[PDB]
């Protein structure tokens, strides 16, 4: 639900990106990277794997009611912006959730 | 050991001697009186263990925690006649039965005062103190799971038996991992087999290979099942035991069946399980690839009641895996909804 | 797998529209699909999801009676109709393949909807 | 499967469900009526063995032989009704019971003439014939072990334990060399265990490890007992087991005597033995460094009749294991003379 | 036990000496080398096996009622006599018993 | 290990004579002591066999009364006694160190007994 507005780094340096929200303990959660121009891009599903296709570079973690994604040796190419998905549970409603973005 | 039975499938009727395995498992009830060593043994080897950093105690068993109770005002009873500040005080089990670090000490000598033969007719309810020994209840602020001991009583040589009432409990000398072989009974005859103490049923067949065929438990034990109670230990790949190794499963060949893995996130936290090999009321199970792989188990009714009718499976065999508690039925690991989005729906949330 | 999306858009207010999303690759009655509002310069917004097969649809309480989501699985295709466009409906719309476990895998390119006068 | 278990010593009965493992060692030889698989379906089957050169049959247990004895007669009646030329002569049995090469055949079409039903009334005695099928007996010149067939039969249903009871018999289609797990039970309960069928019971304790206890063996086979039913498979030797693998020993760590290992040259030419672990009577055994090594096995007594008194071993542990056989005592491989030179004692000539 | 009086053959083929009782069957045979001049070598025991210190072209084997030494390669060093020694059961009586002896020559 | 017996003896035919044959460097009391001839240009004959501590003897029926086996526990030293010695008792005279199982493990280096006028 909730996402840092804006961070910034430097070339090498590591970042990460906070995603927050209360029904986090029982869901998953994923991460989507979008350049701009184009359409958002799977980077991070189930909280913690990775899908073939992108580089070895990007991770996350959850610690309770938190997930963050880590970009350990950033490039240039990582000017994106970068949203959370989860869910909530319903019966007659789409069950999930956009964060609100973060432009690295 | 004489003995009679009756089959009642093929019907007879037979009588001779032999070595029989009961189940104590379905209606278990209080049928044994539990108490440990000495009434002032117990009471010395408690004293030590909080002088030397002990909190608490966190219970192996079921079995453990209803001995624990009965014997609890009696040591309270005792440990003020000698002066200490110190009151025992028992909770309920929470499933899974976690492990714990430490052990309790062999005292060099038992506390001067006091009694023996547990079971005193009348004795003055002691008061309340400022210190307490909590064994396992819901008081893990007060004193965390890494300063309880776990897993240090043993049956004595002759406490436990067929016409026995009472079983004596010891205080061990070493440190283990394993679960008590004094109460294990495991047998096989013909095309039928069963690994099987008090707390655990498990059954198995012979269909074309052997394989599981249900359970029945009534606890969540973390000790490990020893090797030589064990049918077929050998050439055992621990990623296919359908009950895990951590939570007391046998690592047998009949612990196994044919497209299933180790059920690491089950529903552990009941009160009571049967794994059954079949559908649960109102669904069906179909085999397709275009299914989602697995992940954590998922009741077949959603929180408000509703009951989703439509799963599928990439690889697993017919009938389905199923456990069946209190709340309801669930499946296993590897079978997801068809239709239902997987955040509708009640997931497990332990892991062995 | 592929969807494949109509062309860009343009339209006044007050008169209906029908948008598209053409599935290929795989069976199209076998998985959701989602609806994805991106605003000029802003972030993503359900709009719900339709089960094609038989079309059940899941709005977002934010849209619902506002749009009609709809399904034909003849001919493998998914639309989005709108009744009286107003300028507030000024965005790109992404259709996308939902699965079971919540990941959404495929993307469609876009289709741009811009309403003026 | 319901029984209830009794203690004469204090008239109390406890009892419930669960898995019974019987005796049937002690007292056999009941009165069961077999049924292999159809007499029309073996007279077809034993005459196609002949015409592939199959001589005769190497019994796999003393099960295996009484069967063939109680077909015989009508087996013959059959055979001179179709117009075969072929005779069914059964012997006695010898330990130990050697393995054979082949296997009887399925048969196709079931012979026309003869009638259902194992067991009819009255038919007349069949005439003798020049070509003889031989059931095992004292008939190595007759056609050699290598033209035998072995282990043709499993058992479908039998009514084991109470007599007057059909146990139905099939010919296989595959080859095996293990043991037929229908007539095995297996059981542990606290610290005793059990490997036992319709031949041997071999018995297990825990003192510090597990270890054999007593063994009681009606019979010598030799096939291979399964897996499936065994306890503690894995980690073992081969080299330690005290009853070795190919007379159908069970591959455990309950076969295992700390101090002894593999009695291949023990008397397994016996109709029947016990394995204790005791002195026999007048001798005693000293641990030294001078005694001998291991050898073929030696009765206690010459072969006149006077006793040997005084024994010894190298690395054994007390008491020594004994063989008690219609003979006599004979002793453990490791255990040899202290005095008399081992030419004027009896030998074991066998070996497995 | 019988023996065959003597065995000659050249230097590098194998050379066979046999030994023949009836009661082979039951007990153990023992085969011993004695050089002109010297007391008497075990050379196999127990009809199968060999002592340390003795060169692995020595070896025996038993049939039935027969049993027989082999030297693999016979050598210049490896003529001398060799007896055989086997039992008999008895109560009071000695019961080993010595071949005759077989004189091997490396022509 | 060892078997040392005693020196050569050249006697006239009528007298007695006595050859000892003393072990050490194991226990003597353990095993039994083989006698064993050996006729100039023949083969070897048991001679019997004693046990020391339990003086068991178990002659040759050849020998019996002939020659008489004796020993001496304390000392560790076996013998061999003749009465009258005969023109026919020229040989030499083995002790040797005999197992239960039946091998002869070592052996003294003998005693020549020439008997002569």
């Amino acid at each position: 639900l909730t996402q840092p507005p804006s961070v910034s780094v430097s070339p090498g340096q590591t970042a990460r990106i906070t995603c927050s929200g209360d029904a986090l303990p029982k869901q998953y959660a994923f991460w989507y990277q979008q350049k701009p121009g184009q359409a958002p891009v799977l980077v991070i599903y189930k909280d913690s794997e990775r899908p073939s296709g992108i580089p070895e570079r990007f991770s996350g973690s959850s610690s309770g009611t938190t997930v963050t994604l880590t970009i350990s040796g950033v490039q240039a190419e990582d000017e994106a912006d970068y949203y959370c998905q989860s869910a909530d549970s319903s019966d007659t409603y789409v069950p999930y959730v956009f964060g609100t973005g973060t432009k690295v | 050991h004489h003995g009679c039975s009756v089959d009642f499938s093929k019907k007879e009727t037979r009588c001779g001697t032999g070595v029989f395995v009961y189940n104590d498992v379905e209606a278990w009830r209080d049928r044994y009186k539990y108490h440990p060593d000495s009434p002032r043994r117990l009471a010395a080897a408690v004293k030590q263990a909080w002088e030397d950093g002990i909190c608490g105690i966190s219970s192996v068993s079921r079995m453990e925690n209803i001995m624990w109770r009965s014997v609890e005002g009696e040591l309270n009873a005792i440990l003020e006649e000698n002066g200490v500040q110190l009151t025992v005080v028992v909770g309920s089990v929470k499933n899974p039965m976690w492990r714990g670090p430490q052990r309790l000490p062999v005292p060099v000598n038992e506390l001067p005062h006091g009694w023996k033969a547990w079971g005193k007719s009348y004795f003055v309810r002691a008061a309340k103190t400022n210190n307490s020994f909590v064994v396992d209840g819901d008081t893990l602020k007060e004193c965390p799971l890494k300063h309880r001991a776990w897993n240090s009583f043993l049956v004595e040589d002759h406490g436990f038996g067929v016409f026995h009432t009472s079983v004596w409990l010891k205080v061990r000398e070493d440190y283990s991992l394993e679960c008590d072989p004094a109460v294990i009974g495991t047998a096989v005859k013909g095309k039928e087999a069963v690994h099987s103490d008090l707390g655990y049923w498990i059954e198995s067949e012979k269909n074309d290979t052997w394989r599981l065929k249900r359970a029945h438990l009534i606890e969540m034990k973390t000790c490990e099942w020893p090797k030589s109670h064990t049918l077929w230990t050998d050439g055992i790949e621990e990623s296919d035991l359908i009950i895990p190794k951590s939570l007391a499963g046998p690592l047998s060949h009949h612990n196994t069946r044919e497209g299933y893995r180790t059920q690491m996130k089950g529903p552990w936290h009941s009160e009571e399980l049967e794994i059954r090999f079949e559908e649960c009321p109102g669904t069906k199970v179909h085999v397709e690839e275009t299914c989602g792989t697995r992940g954590p188990s998922l009741r077949s009714t959603t929180a408000s009641g509703r009951v989703i009718e439509e799963w599928c499976c990439r690889e697993c065999t017919m009938p389905p895996l199923s456990f069946r508690a209190k709340d309801g039925c669930w499946y296993g690991m590897e079978i997801r909804p068809r239709k239902e989005p997987e955040s509708n729906l009640v997931r497990s949330m332990v892991t062995a | 797998v592929q969807l494949v999306q109509s062309g860009a858009e343009v339209k006044k207010p007050g008169e209906s529209l029908k948008i598209s999303c053409k599935g290929s690759g795989y069976s199209f009655t076998s998985y959701w699909i989602g609806w994805v509002r991106q605003m000029p310069g802003k972030g993503l917004e359900w709009m719900g999801i339709i089960y094609p097969g038989d079309s059940d649809t899941r709005y977002s309480p934010s849209f619902q009676g506002q749009v009609t989501m709809s399904a034909d699985r003849s001919i493998s295709t998914a639309y989005l109709q709108w009744s009286s466009l107003k300028a507030s409906d000024t965005a790109m719309y992404y259709c996308a393949r939902s699965n079971v476990d919540g990941s959404t895998d495929y993307w469609g390119q876009g289709t741009l909807v811009t309403v003026s006068s």
